[PDB]
């Protein structure tokens, strides 16, 4: 029951050897303040991928 | 009334790289920056900071308090003791308020969910049924805020009547966005928001269940 | 210390997928 | 290759035995599987919910017991308050380490 229980994808090509994913998030903060301020926090982002053969 | 704040920077060979993609870098940091925003909002409403002296909802002095026998001991569950303390707790606020306020909402934690979903030693419906079916208008619902409530671990159930007149959270100021202000092959996007927190104003609609 | 690798290179047999997954960060 | 049951990053539960020596325990069954069902919600956040469970073939048997002073079985009240989710049953789960030891996925 291998096929039946689990879902079955046809991306690949016959020729192909491997395949590739990625995935994003976020990393951030905020604080409380007050007026004339220069120290401000700061906000990014990174990715990664993983692969198949 | 207070003041939050944060800001984020991108350079022109990233913007130039973006366009060039089609994977934006600036949309995703003023998600994140907006996103910020209004997690801080969320932990001002529920937790409070101290050095500023905001209390919140679990810390304001003039409610009522009830300690409770563990719902789940160990890890035995008791259906019975849930029903008649929420029973408990509906009577207590029309009793105090002397009828002018009714309970309306109920908030407990996602375990106890599990809880009430133990059928009744008799028939086959379960107690979160019945308790529907003999106290009609109330709504139940489930936040995972309400688990570590001070935190050590200590389960709490809220029950109160919503009325913008009896509580409120108020945002003066919305969040915006300061235009950008070059420096050398880069910039500087300043943002900005108000919040004031969470307000009791009639300090006898809510009961709070400790110890679940 | 010359060349002896193959025709093809390793990038005209791979494919990418088109979905990428983002995580989800509710407010609450 | 990593099989379904070696894959480092999924969630293990260790479970009492549903029939200790020959003694059937029906009642660890659902509170392990609402457990199960609840790991899945919390840890995602309600993005993903589960939809299939797969057992051996014995604890179908163990699954029917019927409730003791009513008409129905654990299994019915199980799928009337969990409704949505589908279970079923394959022979590849009656040993998964190779020295008998049978497993639930869900």
């Amino acid at each position: 029951s291998a096929l039946r229980v689990f879902p079955v994808t046809t991306e690949l090509s016959p020729t192909d050897k491997t395949f590739e994913y990625m995935t994003f998030d976020k990393v951030g903060t905020a604080q409380i303040i007050a007026d004339y301020t220069d120290d401000l926090p700061l906000v990014d982002a990174l990715g990664t991928s993983e692969f198949g053969k | 009334v207070f003041r939050l704040g944060n800001a984020y920077l991108i350079s022109i060979d990233e913007i130039k790289a973006g366009q060039a993609t089609g994977r934006p870098l600036s949309t995703r940091k003023a998600s994140a920056c907006q996103l910020a925003h209004d997690q801080l909002v969320n932990r001002l409403v529920f937790k409070g900071s101290a050095p500023h002296k905001i209390v919140s909802v679990f810390n304001h002095p003039n409610i009522t308090k009830i300690t409770s026998g563990k719902w789940i001991d160990v890890s035995t569950m008791k259906p019975e003791t849930a029903e008649a303390e929420l029973t408990q707790a509906i009577e207590t606020i029309e009793t105090i308020t002397r009828g002018q306020h009714r309970a309306t909402n109920i908030l407990i934690p996602p375990s106890m969910r599990k809880v009430l979903a133990i059928r009744m030693p008799e028939t086959t419906m379960s107690y979160l049924d019945y308790f529907k079916s003999q106290n009609s208008g109330i709504e139940i619902d489930s936040i995972a805020e309400l688990e570590d409530i001070d935190g050590a671990g200590t389960k709490g159930v809220l029950v109160y009547e919503k009325n913008p007149m009896n509580m409120s959270i108020e945002i003066p100021e919305a969040f915006n966005m300061l235009p950008a202000q070059p420096k050398d092959l880069h910039f500087k996007v300043p943002c900005t928001s108000k919040c004031t927190g969470l307000t009791i104003y009639r300090p006898m609609t809510i009961v709070l269940i400790t110890g679940v | 210390a010359a060349a002896t690798m193959g025709i093809w290179t390793a990038q005209e047999l791979h494919r990418i997928k088109s979905q990428s997954y983002e995580e989800d960060y509710p407010v609450g």
